[PDB]
């Protein structure tokens, strides 16, 4: 799961490292599956 | 609304007139409506235009819209084209759409981009129902070598 | 009375106050949080800035030299920026910084930097301006169950 | 199906497709090293000589226009008036 | 298949663009490690072994080199590996793929490809670095920029190909399209910029600069014009040179609101033999406009001599651009002191308004407009105030920008700015807005927590009156972000929702074509137009003229073309015709003019039939109004002396031109009715134009100079004809979707979801309406 | 390796506005300052109106400053700092106060006749650089040919050259048909 | 990573000043304006070379082989 | 990579030399010379000179692309008079100018203290 | 060869719209009050100013390529101090007893109104302006 | 006594104020140029590298080291390697140095320009040698060594252009202006209200007249005297850029006489 990403899909991906605040945008990061 | 008309001097004159605009349609009970134009009368629903002035009429309006679409950003296009879209989208009777109706078809043939890796039972049953390709078509003519009937290949040149 | 020279705000009619803002600048994210002046810009080209910085170079990890991954981008000299935000600080932007303080002018020059291309001073380019280090790394082993 | 010399209603010019059409074939021929029908004025390329042998109606090649019924009407190169 | 979707692409390149101002409109820059990769099967020939051989010699790795050597029997000789590369003794029948060199020509596209004008043809010309190098002016028709776009090089492999390339598709042939029927590529950026300067009547040159100006336009005559002024100091004026690099015998007239053959303020256009004699150079008269400079010197100097007059314009004009500098700072989005006062109030009782009429709703003394809500009726009283006050703070702002103000002049000379920027940046943002409304409730009752329920003010609801320059409260600065935001999701949809109408249309009209009959059918044969456009002609050759004959009063209409022999009045006075004191009288002439005059107004009648507007301008073939001063200064005609010409000349001539033009040929009843069909409005403009009075009181021309226009009009009509083999059915669909790639913004269904609405032939309609009259 | 930064190049300042290098110019060429300041970056003023991007402005102006005189320039995004107050300052340090600076053309020597907009700004340097995209197949014996191009070609009439494209080399064979049965069974 | 060597602008050789600078700091607890006006930085090409420097060798040199 | 040697902006490559004269056609007693391996410095420079002499018609310079170190100067000279001669007298001129500003400036550089 | 045109005038009126180097100068000429003039100058030049008794003469002498020293010490159509070249496009009926005439000097314009001048004013383009004192 | 001539305001080991009168402003630009990107110089420009345990790369540290400014005075002398006969490079066309370096103490080591160690024969010419204008003499600061790395390096410096690469730049940065007071209108200023308040005053106003409410337009008036100041890097001596400038400009107009003497 935590390699592929696919629970059981998208979630779990490669830590950003291009700069070290990409990176901590990274780990701020959130998703939404998926009426405005 | 304002409208520009023959004055009995012969210049045109801004002779403004009262005009209704409505949010919903009835085409066929307002016409009959009495006070009213029933000559000038519009909406901008062809399909109902169609329906009660005949195929030519909706021809007329659904230029008439698809013109304003453009009209609208200011833009200009020549007459010819959207002309020859509007025709396209009627020569059959009918009001036709062309944000793909059928699923197979609105005008190739038996070849091109033989889709769906099945030239396989395409083939099969092309050759049951004796199927005539016409080979007008660009990648059909490509299969054989050849150039398309278009522009440059609309002729044979000879000695 | 009032410095014209700033911006109009609106009053404190209010006698039910139950909480007061740390800071308002507190409700942009990370990417945000680094540009200057993000307030006296149009809305939606906050958002591409925000898009480009994680497009952006320089210093990542004090210990790149020491790490083995599928490229990285080390600028030859990262440069804190002139202008700033209180808020860089806890993102340690001036530690690690993306970016280079360079002599920029507006103008209209040899023809050569129209429909967003620009014109660069070869000869800073030559004394280390925004070189990069590139560093790629490829990777294998041994068979299988045979 | 064919159509007498006369009653061909078709354009009496060449269009840009025709013209288009010949220089590359006539260019084609030139550079396989076919016998030219002009006299150079010193020009090497063989587009720029096909423009010159079509300028000099020396072309002895036929347009033959299908219509879309399937009959079709034949103009040599030399009649079709080039002005574009 | 995997060969039809040209998955398997040879000979091609891709990289990055970048602007060149020194590439001709025509050239496409290619770096030279591309050249050396992308070749050209060329046989060998008595005309070429030399250059060949030379070649073979230079290599794979040394730029005017080669790879691979075919012989006779099909061999491949690899230059690259071959214990004889440095022999090999060319023959004629061989083949040797050389390097792709200048001006080769070669098909170039940027993605999308919703064109033609995204896929032309360019003339080599190798580079050092490594991006595809091309002339700004080419940079809409592709809708590229340089902010790292990719570009694809495409190079043809037969002869037949290339000539397909260079004598179809290249750029200077596709100069003025079909599809906007105007010219496709104008003069922009700094170039559009500079040329305004360059044009003011403050503008002076003095010689050290003329002279190399004057060298930087090529096709120059090393003629050194004489100064406009020579007094204590020969200086010259920037219109003076910067006509140089127009050609001669180009003519054109403007007249923008207040212009005057004395332009007080350098209004309107005047170029008269290709020199310019009054108006600043800007965007009206160099851009990509209908009666343009470009538009004209293409349909009348030709194609490959307009392309270079993008070259010559942005040669001299950049130049000079050079070595005067344009720039733009903070300074320039200042306003002054007292103008940020008068907005700082406008707004100010902008907000009395809206608060008042808040009192009067609270009161309940709001009367809801027709079908309206009291509630929706406030809102739109509301948005209209606050609409109102930030437009009238920004013509303030707009106002005090000095001639200097640099953004004032982007915008005077017409590259990139327009009101609303100076508004928002300068003087007041705006209200911000959200599906058509003010910022909503999300939260309950209200639009943040740092406000009270039931706050309908513009300060809770989404109003910003700062701007740019002052900067947003935090306030401000989200719903502004809410704002911006639908901005970007309809975006990406309009993005994609037309990409796909765009690609739906070309389906549907693929197949069809003009056919030799001058038809327009699909592929089965089936007729969709009898004759294309309804007129034959083709939309590049057409132009939009005034047809005189609809407007006027009817006794202006009579001044103007009714002639009466037998009649001392209304008769011509023998000044404008030698016979015209001994034809005062002629029965069998009148009866002629009497026909004429007859014509003349059953087409006004017909015209007046046809577009009931009253409107007059109309695109249609042949400029005929340029024609004529193409007689005037051409054959150097004087309004002094009478004409040679008879009045049988006219009449006779007029009527037999008609005879001519000609779409169809058909020998047969119906056929001809069709040919009369096709030029009837033409005709109608025509008679209007070469009628008797006209060709002799309006534009004194002679015997000669009118039986030379006839010709011409003939000749110009023919050449407008649509060619069979025009594949209308691809022009038509792209010449709708591409415009419509644009589109991107009272209450009615527009844009996109309009289009989308009708191509789809929806039944359920979002904005119905019917309109009685 | 060590990329050095080339014409193609992508950079950016913190203001949602890319652009490429297309070209670049030695210190003697590059217009300059009387005090003999030369450009490192020269972007063009046609890009500022359009995109209401007036921080850029602001920041520029505003580091022109922290670099003359030390300090490092607060451009938080809510705070009381002013482009009047900025410019305050600036002119103090004997600039004229909006940015503007009289500059001289490398080539000639002689005046710009307008001022520049000249000072520091943040540049970012973007990945993904030209020597890395220059990819160019020729195998003789984006960047694919779709119905897109295709139309296009169509559009043009260039017939040829959509047979020369879409086609496989594969050498034209020559048959014998039979004008009756279209079969190939002609013995030649 | 290390004071630039020449600043890119003007090519003013500026590599020889850190240090120097960095005392100009501490020590005589200078204002980094004074500081480097003194150090004969005057144009701010040469100024923003310094003043915006991170000197970063430093914790590279921490990392221990 | 698709970056030409900089030494290749001062150094003659193979078979190019400093000059090239070509007789101009547009007008009578013009010419065109092609300076290989220079830029603006000589360009303006002579130009500026070659307009000092009253028999000098026309005189300017361009340099085509800035990506190629080379340039172009077109002279011409009143009848009788070689625009070639026009272009060693400016030359010389140039010259003995730099002669005088280079010993007047050693000079002045002699009686400064420090 | 020749001289086309020979008056003096008194200036009314020096407008100034923008344009630090160029004004529009109406003057109204000495003796017949039909004959008026319109005019652009370089008051940077050749300043201008209120009721100045200008003298004005056009003519079309003292194209070929344009050169400039020598006859510095041979013709000196000098007499004069302003002095322009220009183009000539219209002649237009001002309706009457009064015929107009428009000149175009690079952009500089020009208006003149009076009537005898349809024997004195070319038909074609070249026409100095010559102004004096 | 001739046409280009010289006031100086100021001088030293780095700069050098001067009036340049009776020049076209053509010549005053050129010889500007000619000094930013035409002067011989001597610049490290190959780098062999033994051993680098440091924490920066090969190419980075080279980079510095071709950076690093070096005598030039007794450079018109030594040869272009491109012209040298020898096989690379020799005694006659370049100058090698060697840096060893090792971080023996745990308090960091420094590594400065003043380690360099020419190992080739300079030939008693002054050429060559780490120009050093530090207070505690350690000309540049070249690298920083931890605990126990290492460094060895050997140099070859050569005879160079800025035009090639802007390290062989021996001259800085260069003021310049001429007509303080707008009086020969090059200029259009860009006001707000005031121009001539809004815009700062040049120190050169002072040594020129101002321009007197009424006067008209001179016309005639062109650029002359330009107010100019020479930084020098130290590779050269002030004075001496200014000089050798003026010769390499005087050179390069003199091989135009002898080109079309060969033609
Ligand atoms: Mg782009
Ligand atoms: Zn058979
Ligand atoms: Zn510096
Ligand atoms: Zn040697």
């Amino acid at each position: 799961a935590l390699a592929t990403g696919n629970w059981g899909a998208g979630v779990s991906q490669v830590l950003n490292r291009y700069t070290y605040s990409s990176t901590l945008s990274h780990l701020r990061r959130t998703n939404t599956p998926i009426a405005k | 609304y304002d409208r520009k008309v023959p004055s009995p001097t012969g210049e045109y004159v801004k002779e403004p007139e009262w005009v209704l605009e409505t949010d919903g349609v009835n085409l066929s009970e307002v016409m009959t409506v009495p006070g009213i134009d029933p000559t000038r009368i519009y909406t901008n629903s062809f399909i109902d235009i169609m329906e009660v002035l005949g195929i030519e009429a909706g021809r007329a309006a659904l230029y008439k819209e698809v013109y304003n679409v453009i009209a609208s950003d200011g833009s200009y296009v020549n007459y010819r084209h959207m002309a020859l879209l509007v025709d396209v989208m009627t020569t059959q009777g009918g009001l036709t759409s062309v944000t793909r109706h059928g699923f197979n078809r609105s005008n190739t043939g038996a070849l091109m981009r033989c889709s769906f890796e099945e030239t396989v039972e395409i083939l099969f049953e092309a050759g049951a129902s004796a199927e005539l390709d016409d080979c007008r078509g660009v990648s059909e003519n490509v299969i054989l070598g050849q150039m398309a009937p278009i522009g440059t290949g609309a002729f044979d040149v000879m000695i | 009375d009032v410095d014209p020279a700033k911006r109009i705000r609106v009053s404190h009619h209010a006698t039910t106050f139950t909480h007061c803002e740390i800071h308002p600048s507190m409700i942009l994210g990370v990417a945000a949080s680094i540009i200057p002046f993000p307030d006296h810009n149009q809305s939606p080209r906050n958002t591409y800035q925000s898009a480009m910085g994680k497009q952006a170079m320089g210093v990542f990890l004090t210990n790149y030299n020491v790490r083995m991954d599928t490229m990285a981008n080390i600028l030859y000299y990262p440069q804190k920026p002139l202008g700033t935000t209180r808020a860089m600080e806890y993102l340690k932007f001036r530690e690690l910084p993306a970016g280079q303080n360079a002599i920029v002018a507006i103008a209209c020059y040899s023809g050569y930097n129209q429909e967003d291309s620009m014109i660069m001073n070869q000869s800073s380019i030559d004394r280390g301006l925004f070189r990069s280090l590139f560093f790629r790394s490829y990777m294998d082993q041994e068979k299988k169950y045979g | 199906k064919a159509i007498p010399k006369d009653q061909r209603a078709t354009t009496p010019y060449m269009t840009k497709y025709e013209r288009a059409r010949i220089l590359g074939t006539r260019a084609l021929q030139i550079s396989m090293n076919a016998p030219v029908f002009v006299d150079l004025e010193g020009e090497t390329d063989p587009l720029r000589i096909a423009m010159k042998e079509l300028a000099e109606k020396k072309i002895p090649l036929v347009i033959r226009r299908y219509l879309p019924d399937g009959s079709f009407e034949d103009w040599s190169v030399e009649e079709l008036i080039v002005d574009l | 298949r995997g060969n039809l979707m040209g998955k398997r692409v040879d000979f091609s390149a891709r990289t990055v663009i970048s602007g060149d101002p020194n590439l001709e409109l025509d050239q496409v820059g290619v770096p030279k490690s591309i050249a050396k990769t992308l070749t050209y099967p060329e046989v060998v020939t008595p005309y070429n072994i030399d250059r060949l051989t030379q070649l073979v010699r230079n290599g794979p790795n040394e730029h005017p080199g080669a790879k691979y050597v075919i012989r006779d029997s099909g061999d491949r000789i690899d230059l690259r590996y071959s214990k004889r590369a440095g022999d090999i003794q060319l023959q004629y029948g061989w083949k040797v793929e050389r390097h792709i060199m200048d001006n080769d020509p070669v098909l170039f596209n940027r993605q999308p490809s919703l064109h033609k004008m995204s896929m032309m043809a360019h003339r080599v010309k190798v580079i050092p670095y490594s991006t595809f190098r091309l002339n700004l002016s080419v940079t809409s028709p592709y809708n590229a920029d340089f902010d790292g776009d990719e570009m694809n090089l495409h190079v043809p492999q037969s002869e037949e190909t290339r000539a397909e390339l260079s004598q179809l598709c290249a750029v200077p042939l596709q100069i003025v399209s079909p599809q906007s029927n105007k010219p496709c590529m104008g003069i922009v950026q700094d170039t559009l910029c500079g040329i305004r300067k360059l044009t003011l009547r403050d503008t002076f040159i003095e010689l050290d600069q003329v002279l190399n100006m004057l060298y930087w336009v090529p096709d120059w005559d090393g003629v050194i014009p004489t100064p406009a002024i020579i007094k204590p100091k020969p200086l010259w004026s920037g219109k003076q040179i910067l006509s140089v690099a127009i050609p001669n015998g180009i003519h054109l007239q403007r007249f923008d609101e207040g212009t005057t053959l004395l332009s007080p303020k350098d209004n309107g256009m005047l170029i008269i033999d290709g020199q310019i004699i009054f108006g600043v150079v800007e965007k009206k008269t160099v851009g990509s406009s209908n009666g343009g400079l470009i538009h004209v010197v293409t349909r009348e100097k030709g194609p490959q001599v307009c392309a270079k007059l993008f070259g010559n314009i942005q040669k001299v004009v950049n130049f000079w651009l050079l070595h005067n500098g344009f720039s733009t700072g903070i300074g320039d989005t200042i306003a002054d002191g007292p103008t940020m006062r008068e907005i700082t109030e406008t707004i100010a009782e902008a907000k009395k308004k809206v608060l008042d009429v808040t009192k009067e709703a609270q009161a309940n003394l709001l009367t809801a407009k027709h079908g309206m809500t009291l509630r929706e009726s406030f809102e739109d009283n509301v948005v209209r105030f606050l609409n109102e006050a930030r437009d009238k703070a920004g013509r303030l702002a707009e106002v005090n920008l000095k001639d200097l103000n640099n953004v004032k002049q982007m915008v005077m000379a017409g590259s990139k700015g327009s009101f609303i920027n100076i508004a928002q940046m300068s003087a007041c943002v705006g209200q911000q807005s959200v599906e058509g409304k003010r910022i909503a409730f999300g939260f309950v009752d209200r639009t943040l927590p740092h406000f009270s329920k039931d706050d309908y003010s513009p300060e809770s609801k989404g109003f910003v009156e700062n701007s740019y320059l002052r900067g947003l409260t935090p306030q401000e600065f989200f719903f502004h972000a809410m704002g911006g935001r639908e901005g970007l999701i309809d975006t990406a949809v309009k993005t994609a929702e037309t990409g796909y109408i765009q690609r739906r249309l070309v389906k549907a009209l693929e197949d069809i074509m003009v056919h030799y009959d001058n038809t327009t059918r699909n592929s089965l044969g089936n007729v969709i137009q009898f004759i294309y456009g309804e007129d034959g002609m083709d939309a590049a050759h057409i132009e939009k003229q005034s047809l005189d004959t609809i407007g006027g009063s009817d006794a202006a209409f009579e001044k103007r073309y009714r002639v009466d022999l037998l009649n001392t009045d209304h008769t011509l006075d023998p000044s404008l015709l030698e016979s015209g004191s001994e034809i005062l009288g002629d029965l069998k002439l009148q009866v002629l003019l009497d026909e004429e005059y007859k014509q003349l107004v059953k087409d006004r009648k017909f015209l007046r039939e046809v577009f009931v507007d009253g409107e007059a301008n109309w695109p249609l073939p042949v400029n005929i109004r340029r024609i004529i001063q193409n007689a005037q200064q051409t054959f150097h005609i004087d309004h002094t002396k009478p004409s040679d010409l008879t009045i049988k000349d006219i009449v006779l001539g007029v009527k037999d031109l008609q005879e001519n033009l000609l779409v169809l040929r058909g020998k047969n009843e119906i056929i001809q009715n069709a040919q009369r069909d096709a030029v009837t409005l033409f005709c109608c403009l025509l008679r209007s134009r070469l009628a008797t009075r006209r060709v002799l009181q309006e534009y004194r021309l002679t015997k000669q100079a009118f039986d030379w226009v006839l010709s011409n009009i003939e000749a110009q009509f023919l050449r407008s004809v649509v060619h069979p083999g025009e594949m209308v059915g691809v022009l038509a669909a792209q010449s709708i979707g591409e415009p419509a790639t644009q589109m991107t913004l009272k209450k009615v269904t527009s844009g996109v979801p309009r289009l989308k609405e009708i191509l789809n032939v929806a039944k359920n309609m979002k904005t119905p309406s019917l309109t009685v009259y | 390796t060590t990329k050095i930064p080339q014409i193609g190049d992508k950079f950016a300042s913190r203001h949602g506005q890319k652009g490429t290098i297309g070209i670049t110019y030695r210190r003697e060429d590059m217009p300059f300052t009387a005090e003999g300041i030369v450009p490192d970056l020269i972007i063009n003023p046609h890009a500022i109106p359009s995109r209401m991007t007036v921080a850029h402005l602001i920041e520029c102006l505003l580091s022109k400053v922290a670099a003359l005189s030390g300090n490092e320039g607060d451009a938080s995004p809510f705070t009381d700092i002013t482009v009047e107050g900025i410019s305050k300052l600036l002119r103090e340090h004997g600039y004229q106060s909006r940015g503007f600076e009289v500059m001289y053309n490398g080539h000639t020597g002689k005046k710009l006749m307008a001022q520049i907009f000249f000072g520091p700004t943040y540049y970012q340097r973007l990945r993904h650089m030209v020597d890395d995209k220059i990819h160019a197949r020729a195998r003789g014996p984006g960047l694919r040919f779709g119905e897109m191009e295709r139309d296009c070609m169509i559009a043009h009439g260039a017939a040829s050259f959509l047979k020369e494209r879409l086609m496989e080399a594969s050498d034209a064979f020559r048959v014998h048909i039979c004008g009756i049965c279209g079969l190939m069974t002609v013995i030649a | 990573m290390i004071v630039p060597v020449r600043c890119f602008s003007c090519g003013k050789v500026v590599g020889d000043k850190w240090e120097s600078y960095l005392n100009l700091l501490q020590e005589d607890e200078l204002d980094e304006g004074t500081a480097l006006s003194r150090l004969g930085l005057k144009r701010y090409c040469c100024r923003r070379m310094i003043l915006t420097h991170v000197d970063l060798i430093e914790k590279f040199l921490r990392y221990n082989p | 990579m698709n970056a030409p040697d900089r030494f290749e902006l001062f150094l003659l490559g193979e078979g190019e030399s400093k000059l090239k004269i070509d007789p101009d056609t547009k007008a009578p007693n013009a010419v065109v010379i092609t300076f290989e391996k220079e830029d603006h410095t000589l360009g303006n420079l002579i130009r500026a000179e070659l307009l000092n002499d009253r028999k000098v018609l026309f005189a300017a310079y361009k340099v085509e692309h800035p990506f190629f170190a080379r340039f172009k100067l077109r002279i011409q000279t009143t009848e009788g008079y070689d625009p070639k001669d026009a272009l060693k007298n400016a030359c010389n001129s140039i010259i003995n100018k730099l002669g005088a500003l280079k010993t007047n400036f050693e000079t002045e550089w002699n009686l400064q203290t420090l | 060869s020749n001289t086309l045109f020979d008056d003096i005038f008194q200036v009314s009126e020096v407008d100034p719209g923008r344009y630090n180097k160029v004004c529009r100068i109406e003057a109204a000429s000495t003796t017949q009050d039909q004959c008026k003039l319109t005019l652009d100058i370089n008051v940077e030049l050749f300043p201008v100013a209120a009721q100045d008794s200008l003298t004005v003469t056009i003519a079309s002498s003292l194209t070929r390529s344009w050169r400039p020293p020598q006859a510095g010490d041979r013709s000196l159509a000098d007499d004069y101090d302003y002095v322009m070249y220009g183009t000539a496009y219209k002649f237009e009926e001002v309706s009457k007893d009064l015929i107009a005439v428009y000149y175009s000097f690079g952009g500089l314009l020009m208006r003149l109104e009076g009537n005898y001048r349809n024997l004195n004013n070319l038909k074609q383009e070249n026409a100095y302006l010559l102004i004096r004192r | 006594e001739e046409g280009p001539q010289v006031k100086i305001r100021e001088a030293s080991k780095d700069n050098v104020d001067f009036i340049l009168s009776n020049v076209d402003l053509a010549m005053a630009n050129s010889l500007r140029r000619v000094m930013i990107a035409e002067i011989p110089t001597l610049a490290i420009d190959s780098v062999e590298v033994e051993t680098n345990t440091t924490v920066l790369a090969d190419e980075f540290i080279a980079h510095r080291l071709g950076l690093i400014p070096l005598q030039s005075m007794d450079i018109e002398q030594l040869e272009y390697s491109r012209d040298c006969f020898c096989e690379d490079h020799c005694d006659k066309c370049s100058v090698v140095l060697t840096l060893q370096a090792f971080g023996e103490s745990e308090s960091t080591t420094n590594v400065y320009s003043k380690d360099l160690v020419i190992v080739s024969n300079l030939m008693g010419r002054n050429i060559g040698h780490p120009i050093i204008q530090d207070k505690e003499g350690n000309g540049v600061l070249i690298c920083k060594l931890r605990k126990g790395q290492e460094l060895k390096l050997t140099c070859v410096a050569k005879k160079g252009i800025a035009k090639e690469h802007a390290k062989w730049g021996p001259a800085a940065a260069i003021e310049f202006e001429y007509d303080p007071w707008n009086k020969l209108k090059h200029t259009d200023y860009w006001y707000e209200q005031d121009s001539a308040k809004e815009w700062p005053q040049s120190k050169n106003c002072e040594y020129e007249d101002p321009p007197n409410e009424g006067d008209p337009f001179d016309y005639k008036a062109q650029a002359d005297t330009f107010y100019m100041n020479v930084e020098s890097v130290g590779s050269i001596p002030v004075d001496q850029v200014v000089v050798r400038g003026i010769d390499t400009l005087q050179k390069k107009v003199a091989s135009i006489l002898l080109a079309l003497t060969q033609m």
